[PDB]
């Protein structure tokens, strides 16, 4: 079935969202063994000791520290895109819609999942968020590349699951 | 006589002597009243006796007297009113009611809200912003009663006072109504010689925009007098400047013995109706002579229609004819009222339908922000009672009374309806009357009324398949009744067609918009939001003072001036054009998105009239008719 066939609502609602995630039950033994082991470590208390040791190590932070950091980042920083990073965004945004254009002309049917100007503003928002991560007043190309990586991992694989959006 | 009272009278006299603006404002009021009196004598309106006083200028003059008015107004306001009355009587010697005072300017810590008002602000001049919820009946209060004694044939009188008129409290002396004089003769009341002053009380609670979202709101009572009654209606956003007073004894008498406490209410000196987003107060602004000269300079240009339309929403690429339609709707056309009571529409209704993410809701929000009396409504959120009107019961009178819905409150304004396709059938039948007959007819239990609902309507719809299909017929795509499509003057189908060059242009425009910084802001600093409250009187960023494109605040001045000043009339050169276009369009063979009825001719007339209003022209010309026809032909084809 199409991704819009699985949802019990209009396909425009998917376009209202900035990023979509299709969560899959892959059903692999080497994966469910690991998941079950992780849940056992949750239940015994080994995960509690591991997380405390990792917080003391310095590669995880507390939830209250995260809350205060989120408040500080939202109240202090609001980045702006650099002029050199806009060309990459425009080019890699127009290539996707060119691919969807040729897919729609070949298939002669509208794709159930769309990508619009709202998705371009979504990728802009992701780039500005990644720039706001390090309290950076300006967004560089390394934020743009990572934002595009998240967009490919989130909305574009969902579009590829749509066989109108694939091909 | 009090020494400090006289000293404060002299100090305010010196302040009024320093600032001549209040003096010749008094003189202007007096000469206006005298001119109206002379016109009534030879062959009307009367101005109230009060003066707007800027507190900032007073702080510049005398800080002690300014802080005296703000902190202890009961000792400082009556001397200032006495000094103003003496000055006004001094200028009235060559050509009776005492003059009052109104306060404007920054209040500092005294600019409060009904939640923020506590008893430390009692007996102080406070400015309170909020929303009017209850407005009591304007009742006459008897000040002086005049009586006639027929045995002696003499006219007696008695004066009555209460605690709400004077700021400083005095001894309450209850003088009863005199029905017999000293010698015992019968007194007959002479109505028409007695003096009655209008009195109102309103309830102002905090506005829901800055009220806390969880808990109950707080409200205060405001007492208004003869020149301040009927300045408000429920639902208005107001700023009331007045003395936060306490009255009576809080149960400390033996007869009173309860814990209502000391009753607290504001003796209102000034009422400002402020314009907020999607409220019942129309946005009005002062037009200076420089602005009128600039508007007249733009009226003579030949590309003015292409300048005002493209300068509406420069952050939205394309949709130029939609901008033109929105501008012509904001012009509003001209309505006709005949001698037999018939009414002909002037307002223009615009419907836009098409693919998602095509800047429809952003255009709706723009028209909400840029129109004088635009009110926003969604599809399923509002119902039949919320749109037209509803009936409740008054607590005091005990009878039924009316609540004006979204469409009635936007009289002479714009109704911005988003998600038009999801509205209920009863809503559609209710709005069939409003879009054409321009009224709301209420026939409920005991209430049969007709409310004026003269509005312009913008609607944004969505095709039932989610995306517009080119090969399909438009009747199946729109999926709306034919009557509703006939009500709308213009219907615009927007298609999100993909083209590489066009998508490059859209992406470049969006990124250039996303590389914007406000003036006076740093690179990393987030832009702060201040809630927009305006007083109601009576892709290039650097658009400032008509350089290439008109800025939004000047565009509102242009729209306001074109609405109040120019009322164009039709001429035969435009008439032949519109008749030819209408009779051609009725007999065209090509399939149109909108069906063609006799309403299309009136849409042509309204669009021509609106384009004439753009040109600031007393008449409708042939080019206006051509523009009106060519704008409608795009919406039809
Ligand atoms: N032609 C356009 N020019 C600029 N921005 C656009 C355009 N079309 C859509 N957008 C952007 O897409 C976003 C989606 O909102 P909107 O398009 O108003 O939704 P809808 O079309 O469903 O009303 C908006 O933030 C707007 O900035
Ligand atoms: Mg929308």
């Amino acid at each position: 079935k199409s991704p819009g066939d699985n949802i019990d609502f209009q396909t425009t609602i998917l376009s209202r969202f900035d990023m979509i995630f299709i969560v899959k039950d892959d059903h692999n033994e080497e994966r469910d063994i690991s998941i079950a082991n992780h849940v056992i470590n949750i239940h015994t208390g080994n995960a509690n000791a591991m997380q405390n040791q990792q917080e003391e190590n310095g590669s995880e932070i507390s939830i209250e520290k995260m809350k205060r950091y989120i408040t500080y980042c939202r109240l202090k920083c609001a980045p702006r895109l650099s002029p050199q990073a806009a060309e990459k965004l425009s080019s890699n945004f127009v290539t996707i819609r060119k691919q969807l254009l040729i897919n729609e002309l070949e298939s002669t049917e509208r794709s159930s999942i769309p990508i619009t100007i709202r998705q371009l503003e979504a990728i802009i928002r992701i780039t500005e968020s990644l720039a706001k991560l390090e309290l950076s007043p300006i967004a560089q190309e390394r934020h743009v590349d990572e934002a595009i990586r998240l967009f490919q991992a989130s909305t574009m694989d969902a579009a590829s699951q749509d066989p109108i959006g694939g091909l | 006589p009090d020494a400090v009272f006289g000293d404060r009278v002299r100090r305010f006299q010196e302040f009024l002597d320093t600032f001549t603006s209040y003096r010749d404002s008094v003189r202007s009021i007096q000469v206006y009243n005298s001119n109206n009196a002379a016109n009534y004598n030879d062959d009307l309106n009367i101005l109230p006796h009060r003066i707007i006083i800027s507190l900032d200028d007073l702080r510049e003059f005398d800080r002690s007297f300014w802080s005296g008015i703000l902190v202890e107004p009961a000792y400082f306001i009556p001397p200032a009113e006495k000094a103003l009355t003496d000055l006004a009587d001094s200028m009235d010697d060559v050509p009776r009611h005492p003059w009052k005072l109104s306060f404007k300017g920054s209040f500092g810590a005294h600019a409060l809200s009904p939640r923020t008002l506590t008893a430390q602000h009692l007996n102080k001049l406070v400015s309170v912003e909020g929303i009017v919820t209850k407005t009591s009946l304007v009742r006459p209060k008897l000040i002086r009663s005049v009586h006639y004694a027929a045995k002696t044939g003499r006219f007696h009188y008695r004066d009555y006072t209460d605690a709400t008129t004077t700021l400083t409290t005095r001894i309450p002396t209850p003088a009863i109504y005199p029905t017999e004089d000293t010698e015992g003769n019968k007194l007959t009341t002479e109505y028409g010689y007695s003096t009655f002053i209008d009195h109102q009380r309103i309830t102002v609670q905090e506005m829901p925009e800055m009220a806390p979202a969880g808990q109950l709101p707080r409200s205060i009572d405001v007492i208004l007098d003869d020149d301040l009654v009927d300045k408000t209606k429920p639902g208005d956003r107001v700023n009331v400047v007045g003395v936060f007073k306490s009255l009576g004894a809080g149960g400390m008498n033996q007869s009173n013995s309860t814990l209502i406490g000391f009753k607290t209410l504001i003796l209102g000196n000034t009422v400002y109706p402020l314009h907020a987003r999607s409220t019942g107060v129309a946005a009005r602004q002062m037009l200076t002579d420089f602005d009128i000269r600039n508007i007249n300079k733009l009226s003579k240009k030949k590309d003015i229609f292409d300048i005002l339309s493209q300068s509406l929403a420069p952050s939205i690429y394309g949709h130029d004819h939609i901008k033109k339609a929105i501008l012509l709707m904001l012009m509003g056309g001209v309505e006709k009222n005949l001698e037999n009571g018939s009414h002909l529409r002037g307002d223009i209704n615009i419907l836009m339908v098409g693919d998602p993410s095509t800047a429809k809701s952003q255009l709706l929000r723009f028209v909400l922000n840029t129109a004088s009396l635009a009110i926003a409504t969604t599809g399923r959120g509002s119902s039949g009672v919320g749109l037209t009107a509803a009936v409740t019961t008054d607590r005091e009178t005990g009878e039924r009374r009316l609540e004006a819905g979204a469409m009635v409150l936007a009289d002479r304004g714009v109704v911005c309806i988003d998600e038009f396709d999801k509205m209920t059938d009863v809503d559609r039948v209710a709005i069939h009357e409003v879009m054409e007959q321009q009224t709301v007819t209420i026939a409920k239990a005991g209430i049969h009324t007709t409310l004026n609902a003269r509005c312009s309507v913008i609607a944004a719809a969505n095709p039932v398949f989610g995306q517009y299909d080119v090969n399909r017929d438009p009747h199946q795509n729109i999926a709306l009744p034919d009557s509703l499509l006939s009500r709308f003057d213009l219907l615009f189908v927007v298609t999100d067609d993909i083209n590489e060059i066009r998508d490059r242009s859209i992406s470049e425009h969006v990124l250039r918009t996303h590389r914007y910084l406000p003036p006076g802001y740093l690179e990393g600093e987030p832009v702060r939001e201040r809630l927009n409250l305006s007083l109601a009187v009576g892709g290039n960023y650097n658009g400032t003072e008509i350089p290439k494109l008109v800025t939004i605040p000047f565009l509102r001045k242009y729209v306001q001036y074109a609405k109040e000043r120019v009322i164009p009339q039709l001429t035969q050169e435009a008439i032949n054009v519109i008749v030819k276009n209408y009779t051609d369009l009725r007999n065209d063979d090509n399939t149109k998105k909108s069906p063609i009825t006799a309403r299309t001719l009136e849409t042509l007339i309204r669009l021509a009239t609106a384009h004439a209003k753009v040109r600031l022209s007393k008449t409708v010309n042939k080019v206006d008719a051509k523009v009106a026809a060519n704008l409608l032909r795009f919406a039809l084809l």
